[PDB]
């Protein structure tokens, strides 16, 4: 349908659609054979050797183009067979384009965009511009002249440099002033680029290895999109470029990227243009369209043709979508324009085409070409209109397999890149130097690219304007409005001169970047660490692979980032029936060295990213995981972007005295325009993050993918150096294929990348969320603050007019402006990988915290990256076993002060907010404590703010708005109680607040007290948070606190419970107080099913047994406490059998021994398991006398199935089988300790307390009982 | 490593005074510091405690509302402001460091606070001439009557602190006059007596009264 | 206010014997698994000296014969084998809560065999008479036990309530005492009398000894 004829190059000229034609030219040119494939479109199967007369030869120029790939073949397209093929290829690709909805539609838009007329020195007349036509030589020798939208030519010298070109003018900028001009696309369908992907691995697992081929239909689309902008005269000025910093050692020596090009690629590249600049352009071309409307309007005459003025006026109406009235006058409708322009600029885009063809394509212009390939799409066995390369019902139909240059190699011939590998380079040295290819360096966009008007204040009226993202659905609603006929006519025009004089539109100006350029640096950089991984490439037999560079200085210069284990293994020295081998075993190490994985925002960390690239920042050595937790994604970045959110311009509202309606209208406008404003700022930050951060991460991502490739090649090579010294013989006797060894390691490498991608995805979002967005959210909250005052002052001053609605509105205003407009990445980004990363990032409330204190690598740090500073008092004490546990004593140097960053805090942050922590409050011992409320967490500036405080049997939360008065919520517990859930045991506190409602205090996930705070405040938000015993009048007192958190919202019930389970550390067992259960440490035992009893032994040895006897004492201090005695019975010590753990913590599923102290002598707790029946009575046996008796115990903290539990001790026989959990038999007699499998069968069917429910109780100063 | 406490002296009932314990040789700014007192020939009594940062203080109910304890961590110094003093405040005043979380381990020498409407008198010094009818023997005794001074203390020494063996110096006695009086004696050979000369070095620092009396037949 | 009753109030004991002083709290002195009872020793003219802390811990620098024990309300300081350097007033002190409080004191006196006083008699200086009062002093030098009757006689007319006593403390090389007795008279009363004598009674003396002078 799109091209109605087949053509053959040999078909004879006919004057109509096969003709020798002439073109605009500087001086004289000779005619060339062209074929009119469609109304207004011609093809000239001929190398372009005449549009640019300052390129004579088709040879590589003396000084090389600054492009990563280039290809010269001065004999290409020199014969007729080639010319025929070309014609056929180009036809095929138009058919491929026109067969897609978006294609059918671009091309209709192209045929429709006749270049304007244009010429006319006279205001009143319309004349054709000559450069927008060709002269068509007829069979008889005469010539007709013909208008022309677009022409495809063969390419110039650099075959793969595909361009849109036009002929210019003395004065008019035809491609930028709405007029448009004929477009000449230099193109070939006989070649294509190679690029690499490392992203589809996460959707497409068994995928490729090497390069992939750009589908040439996409390349031709790219060019037609350009042609589209230039035919409607809306191309962006080429002086308008995305300027890059260039002076730093790591920065790309140089790189032109024009805004026109960014626009044309679309997808995430189009998002580098900020809203301000985007709007500037839309307004500019809107006004250029107006000037065309007003040119048409003055037109009373029309020369050089037999068509009517009206007819021609009507062609341009349809092109520009003008509105005509009854009087014949024309005008541009802002709405119809906005849509047209959107379509041309935001819909017609390369990224959108990729969606329609379903091809793999570079994803951003920054993903550079790496190769060039000869192809041949004409035969259907190679390439169809419908599938391109990826042919249905074949091996090629699957994972973009058709475009994999390895798999479909019968279809892509590798060609020479005429750009040297170090043609363009910087030279990095260390105070050894290495040339580094310019296209391997970082993109650093200058801050000048990023402009906004966020600082400008705005006046809101009742008039004020209320606005008003590109899915496939939206594209469909455009398609459905199209009119797919009334094609613009071919019309007679009067002969131009036989030689049409014209010069190509003159472009800049632009300059050879200085070529490297030495840099003396102090550290080895990641490029050095990357060059070390390379070799050599090479022959004999070197490749002594090793760590610690200088490797560099060989070869074998061959650095690796595993582990002599590996360097040693594959630097032998191995043959030959032990090849095989060796081989088997290296396929293993690789997939354990590379699939290797290991904080709650960056879940998955790959710890060899450090070593491979030396990250980066890169001073070491390789606990890159340590440094990552300590500092967050910022250690990856090569440069730290600046986040420059200015004080936002505020709104002032216009009053409409005595006017109810305009006064409410103006409120509504104020609020909606606010909603716009968050959007504006969010959008700004995302744009910033995309250009400066997410690009650094994607480079690193590719560099990893390469590092892996580097290692698998070095390994493959060292194998063959061996297998070759051989057989050989047999040799013909272990018929092994590197081609299947390759297959095995790529599967491996892809698996690694699924992890690495994921890890780096999370690094990207986490930086966005915790180091960029917050700076915005603060300026946004001050903006609200100030809008709220204004709006309430407005509602107050016009209360006369608003008699019936002063509440409804104040409530509307207070409800609206008290609530954060949530950030949704999907609003700003189209890209499902980042979107799903972000959804998972949000899923965890902790990532949203504004303070997240944790002990990591030897300091207490804020993991949310909001604390400006954390001052730790000299006499604070961190539990040597779990340094997250912090002891603060009643000394003034036992304090910790946290200070939030000024640029991130706002006055209203404690209006809906929450805090959680765990605390261990020792028992109160002394009477002075009976009436002594003391502070322990204090956030108060001159009387206002919040604090957490303690008194006898109480935890107190207190808010004080704004210079008095208070509100207060309280949790109360008794010290006259047998066994307390609370006294001296770790408890989980959460305080939530909602200014318009009430504060709530929760304890271990349970709501205790809530109380209205709607009578306040406001609260003065303090910079400081002091952790300190303040006012405690017991000299000897202290508290333990840990896992402090602060949140900027009010947590619901469910959130609070999840948070409780997440911080419970359920992989680890705990003693009675809540501290980690430890090895080699005495514990008194409390059975939870009979807690008024304790353990004893009637007799040592197999004759004796252990039993529960009662009662336990009491312990008391008159008027202060009365509790069951807990330091009773025979003590238990848990001993190591199996381990790992360098450490002393008893973990879930550890296999242990249980010793039992009797009279200061330890015995082994054991039993005869073949004793008849389910219950096996336990005994205390002499340590060296256990014989083959059952003694190994599996410590448990959860069941299965995951439900946590208090049944700690599953005893096992010496074959590995369950005997039973340890509990007690009775109700019979005599409360012996037994192991019973009955217990194992209950725990799976219920979580109730059972006879096997134990708690271990160590001595603790906070309990104070005296043994 | 020591504590020198100053400020002590005579003062009218209802009056005021400020003591200053001067710490050196250790990390003052971290340690709680206590004030303790002892009325002449009587028991020890706790007065006040002040936390390391100076923000929290404790007072014995007997001196509450009336004494104030402060500190200056920068000049390693501790202060006891002492107002509307009464007779019962008469006492030696000690500062001590509290070694957390054990005990008060370091103490100063103390400083005497005397509360009274009475007036400073320097004492009279009279010799106690060695009889004479002596020997025999060995061994004859001689000394000094230090009489009618206020307030305590005086100090005595012999031959500039040279002769110090065989030397006894008595508790002062508050006589009915309201003035104190002590005496100090030494036993020495009969033999060396008209040749070896013995001298009484008396010091009432509170009146700046140094008397050096020569004792002889 | 926690009251600490300390006993026995006085204690006199020979060197190398065991001293057990005992302290008792009205309310408990324990918290956080500790008993904050301290024991101090004060010698005349010195600041108290920490001996023992938290009930049972010997202070570094203090010798081993001192141990401390007990808990709750009953604490005990024992001196394993006394020295004569240990005449002191020993104090218990609670640190459990404010008001921090002290025991009332326990006076270890050291015992020795009996030692005979040397009596010396001292007439008023001339200088002193010219001021208009007369002090006659009677020195008992280097004796034990402390108990001593010193009667003043003048023309053997027995004087009373016009003389004061003073005692040194134990003089540990010897555990010995010395004592002054000082009779003060007006000038007129002194020179209308001839013979001045102080008579002493004491265990170390088989019969009362008198020293006398007369004016000239
Ligand atoms: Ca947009
Ligand atoms: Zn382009």
């Amino acid at each position: 349908p799109f091209v109605n004829k087949q053509f053959n190059y040999k078909d004879p000229v006919n004057g109509v659609d096969i003709a020798y034609i002439k073109i605009p030219n500087v001086g004289q040119m000779q005619p060339v054979k062209a074929f009119k494939i469609h109304n207004k479109i011609w093809v000239i199967p001929e190398r372009d050797t005449f549009t640019n007369p300052e390129e004579g030869d088709l040879n590589p120029p003396p000084e090389a183009k600054q492009v990563p790939v280039s290809y010269y073949d001065s004999t290409y397209l020199s014969t007729d067979n080639e010319k025929d093929n070309y014609l056929k290829g180009v036809t095929k690709l138009f058919e491929r384009i026109y067969s897609t909805d978006l294609g059918r539609m671009l091309l209709t838009s192209i045929v429709r965009g006749i270049p304007f007329w244009g010429g006319s020195t006279i205001d009143t007349e319309l004349k054709v511009i000559d450069t927008n036509c060709i002269n068509v030589i007829q069979p008889d020798g005469s010539y007709r002249s013909e208008e022309l939208n677009l022409v495809i030519i063969g390419p110039s010298a650099d075959i793969i440099q595909f361009e849109c070109k036009s002929f210019g003018h003395e004065v008019l900028n035809l491609t930028r002033n709405g007029y448009g001009s004929t477009q000449y696309i230099r193109f070939s369908p006989d070649f294509t680029f190679g690029f690499e992907e490392s992203l589809e691995v996460d959707t497409n697992p068994l995928l490729g290895a090497g390069k992939f081929a750009t589908d040439p239909a996409v390349t031709l689309a790219h060019e037609l999109i350009h042609a589209g902008h230039r035919l409607y005269g809306i191309a962006i000025n080429p002086n308008r470029v995305f300027k890059v910093n260039t002076n730093a050692y790591y920065e790309m020596s140089g790189l032109e990227v024009s805004f026109e090009e960014l626009r044309t690629f679309g997808g995430h590249d189009a998002k580098f243009i900020d809203s301000l600049q985007e709007n500037e352009f839309r307004l500019y071309y809107y006004n250029k369209f107006k000037d065309i409307a007003s040119t048409l309007n003055k037109a009373k005459s029309i020369v050089g043709t037999t068509a009517s003025l009206q007819y021609m006026k009507n062609v341009f109406k349809e092109k520009y979508l003008l509105s005509e009235d009854t009087s014949g006058k024309f005008s541009v409708d802002k709405l119809k324009f906005d849509k047209l322009y959107k379509m041309l600029t935001e819909i017609y885009t390369e990224d959108n085409f990729v969606k329609f063809f379903k091809v793999l394509n570079r994803k951003t212009y920054l993903n550079f070409d790496k190769a060039v390939f000869k192809i041949n799409i004409v035969p259907k066995v190679n390439y169809t209109i419908y599938d391109g390369f990826n042919l249905r019902n074949t091996n090629l139909a699957a994972n973009f397999n058709g475009q994999n240059t390895e798999i479909n190699n019968m279809n892509f011939t590798k060609l020479k890149n005429f750009t040297g590998l170090f043609e363009f380079y910087k030279l990095l040295c260390v105070r050894l130097c290495i040339k580094v290819n310019n296209w391997d360096l970082f993109f650093s966009p200058s801050e000048d690219n990023f402009t906004n008007d966020l600082n400008k204040g705005e006046e809101i009226t009742s008039d004020t304007n209320i606005e008003a993202n590109i899915s496939l659905d939206l594209i469909q609603q455009y398609y459905l409005t199209f009119n797919f006929d009334n094609e613009p006519e071919n019309i007679s025009i009067e002969n131009l001169s036989s030689d049409i004089i014209g010069q190509l539109e003159l472009m800049p100006n632009i300059e050879r970047f200085p070529n490297g350029k030495k840099y003396e640096l102090d550290k080895y950089t990641m490029f050095h660490y990357l060059r070390a991984q390379e070799f050599e490439h090479g022959k004999s037999r070197i490749a002594l692979t090793n760590s610690v560079n200088e490797a560099l200085l060989n070869p074998s210069r061959v650095y690796t980032f595993f582990s002599s284990d590996y360097v040693k293994k594959v630097n032998k020295a191995t043959e030959a029936a032990m090849f095989l081998g060796w081989v088997e075993q290296l396929v293993y190490d690789f997939t354990d060295e590379t699939s290797e994985v290991s904080i709650a925002d960056i879940t998955i960390i790959i710890p060899y990213i450090g070593p491979a690239l030396n990250i980066g920042n890169m001073l070491y050595k390789d606990d890159f995981v340590g440094a990552l937790i300590f500092s967050g994604a910022v250690i990856l970045l090569e440069f730290i972007p600046e986040i420059a959110i200015p004080v936002l311009g505020t709104f002032a509202l216009v009053s409409y005295i005595a006017n109810k309606v305009l006064t409410v209208q103006t409120i509504d406008n104020a609020l909606s325009k606010r909603n716009e404003k968050w959007d504006e700022v969010y959008k700004y930050i995302v744009t910033n993050w995309l250009a400066k951060v997410n690009t650094q991460i994607d480079l690193i991502r590719k560099k990893m993918k390469e590092a892996l490739e580097n290692q698998a090649e070095a390994t493959k090579a060292i194998i063959n150096y061996q297998y070759n010294q051989y057989t050989e013989e047999e040799k013909n006797n272990i018929n092994f294929n590197i081609d299947d060894l390759s297959s095995k390691l790529n599967e491996s490498i892809n698996k690694a990348m699924i992890n690495i991608n994921k890890f780096l995805n999370q690094c990207s979002v986490s930086y966005l969320m915790n180091s960029m967005i917050p700076y915005g959210v603060k300026r946004l909250e001050d903006f609200d603050a100030s809008l709220k005052d204004a709006l309430l002052k407005y509602i107050y001053d016009n209360r006369g007019t608003l008699i019936g609605q002063v509440d409804r509105l104040k409530d509307k205003v207070n409800n609206t402006l008290s609530t954060d407009i949530p950030f949704q990445l999907s609003k700003y980004v189209d890209n499902q990988r980042l979107l799903s990363t972000f959804t998972e990032y949000i899923k965890n409330i902790i990532n949203t915290s504004i303070l997240n204190l944790r002990y990591e690598s030897n300091h207490l740090i804020d993991l949310s990256r909001y604390a400006s500073k954390i001052n730790i008092g000299s006499k604070v004490n961190f539990d040597p076993i779990d340094k997250n546990q912090i002891q603060l004593f009643n000394l003034e140097s036992s304090k910790i002060e946290v200070i939030l960053k000024n640029a991130i805090v706002y006055n209203s942050m404690y209006e809906n907010f929450s805090t959680s922590f765990w605390i261990r409050i020792p028992k109160y011992f002394n009477s002075i404590s009976l009436n002594n409320e003391y502070t322990i967490i204090n956030c108060m500036e001159n009387n206002s703010g919040w604090k957490v405080s303690l008194n006898y049997g109480e935890i107190i939360w207190t808010l004080q708005d704004t210079q008095e008065i208070k509100q207060r919520v309280v949790f109360k517990y008794s010290q006259m109680i047998n066994i307390s859930d609370y006294i001296n045991r770790w408890i989980f506190v959460t305080i939530t607040n909602n200014r318009l409602n009430n504060s709530k205090i929760y304890i271990n996930g349970r709501l205790i007290d809530q109380k209205p705070i709607s009578n306040l405040g406001n609260i003065h938000a303090s910079n400081n948070i002091m952790f300190k015993l303040d006012g405690c009048r017991d000299t000897h007192r202290y508290i333990w606190i840990k896992y402090f958190n602060l949140f900027d919202k009010e947590l619901n019930e469910k959130e609070i419970k999840d948070l409780y389970d997440n911080q419970s550390n359920s992989g680890i067992l705990k003693d009675f107080w809540g501290d980690y259960l430890q090895y080699d440490k005495p514990y008194y035992m409390l059975n939870l099913y009979d807690p008024n009893k304790y353990v004893d032994v009637n007799n040592v040895g197999i004759r004796g047994y252990m039993y529960l006897k009662g009662p336990r004492g009491s312990v008391m201090t008159t008027n202060i406490y009365l509790n069951s005695s807990l330091y009773r019975g025979t003590k238990f010590i848990i001993k190591k059998y199996a381990s790992g753990n360098k450490d002393n913590i008893v973990r879930n599923n550890d296999r242990v021994y249980i010793n039992v102290v009797v009279k200061n002598k330890e015995y082994r707790l054991a039993t005869n398991a073949s004793q008849a029946g389910v219950e096996k009575i336990l005994s205390a046996l002499e340590i060296p006398d256990v014989g083959n008796l059952s003694q190994v115990v599996v410590m448990k903290s959860k069941n299965d199935q995951g439900i946590t539990n208090k049944c700690k001790m599953n005893l096992q026989d010496n074959n590995g089988n369950d005997i039973g959990f340890i509990g007690f038999h009775q109700f019979n007699n005599i409360a012996k300790l037994v192991a019973s499998n009955w217990y194992n069968r209950q725990i799976e069917r219920s979580s109730r307390t059972l006879g096997c429910s134990w708690e271990f109780i160590p001595v603790d100063d906070g309990w104070g009982e005296r043994p | 490593v020591q504590l020198q406490e100053s400020g002590g002296g005579l003062v009218q009932p209802g009056g005021s005074l400020r003591l200053s314990c001067a710490a050196s040789g250790f990390t003052f700014k971290y340690d709680y510091m206590y004030w303790v007192r002892q009325a002449p020939g009587k028991g020890l009594e706790w007065v006040a405690t002040i936390s390391d940062g100076g923000s929290y203080t404790y007072y014995s109910d007997s001196v509450e509302g009336r004494f104030t304890t402060s500190r200056d961590n920068s000049k390693n110094t501790l202060y006891l402001q002492m107002n509307s003093l009464r007779a019962e405040d008469t006492a030696i005043y000690y500062c001590s460091r509290y070694r957390y979380d054990d005990a008060m381990d370091y103490w100063g020498q103390g400083t005497l606070v005397t509360v009274s409407s009475a007036s400073t008198k320097g004492p009279s010094v009279f010799p106690l001439a060695p009889s004479s009818k002596s020997t025999s023997g060995g061994t004859a005794a001689l000394g000094c009557l230090v009489k009618d001074y206020f307030p305590e203390p005086v100090t005595v020494s012999w031959n500039s602190g040279a002769l110090t063996s065989g030397v006894h110096t008595f508790p002062a006695v508050l006589q009915s006059s309201g003035l104190y009086s002590l005496s100090s004696v030494v036993t020495v050979p009969s033999s060396s007596l008209g040749t070896q000369t013995y001298i009484c070095n008396v010091n009432h620092k509170p009146s700046n009264t140094k008397v050096d009396k020569k004792v002889e037949p | 206010e926690i009251v600490l009753t300390q006993s026995p109030a006085t204690l006199s004991l020979s060197p190398g014997e065991r001293a057990t002083i005992s302290c008792r709290a009205s309310e408990s002195v324990d918290s956080y698994g500790h008993s904050f009872m301290q024991w101090y020793q004060q010698k005349p003219g010195q600041a108290p000296r920490l001996l023992i802390y938290r009930a049972s811990n010997l202070e570094p620098g203090i010798p081993a014969r001192f141990s401390g024990s007990g808990s709750g309300t009953d604490f005990t300081l024992t001196i394993s084998s006394l020295e004569p350097e240990d005449f002191a007033v020993y104090y218990c002190q609670q640190g459990n809560e404010v008001p921090f409080t002290f025991g009332q004191g326990t006076k270890v006196e050291i015992k020795r065999t009996v030692a005979a006083p040397s009596v010396f008699i001292f007439p008023p200086s001339d200088e002193q008479l010219k001021s208009g009062t007369a002090s006659v002093v009677c020195l008992l030098n280097n004796f034990y036990p402390r108990e001593a009757k010193v009667q003043w006689k003048v023309d053997n007319a027995l004087q009373s309530g016009n003389s004061q006593e003073s005692v040194t403390e134990q003089d540990s090389k010897d555990s010995t005492y010395s004592l002054s007795s000082t009779l003060t008279l007006s000038k007129a009363d002194y020179e209308k009398h001839k013979v001045y004598a102080c008579e002493v009674t004491h265990q170390g003396l088989s019969s009362p000894v008198t020293k006398s002078f007369n004016r000239g």
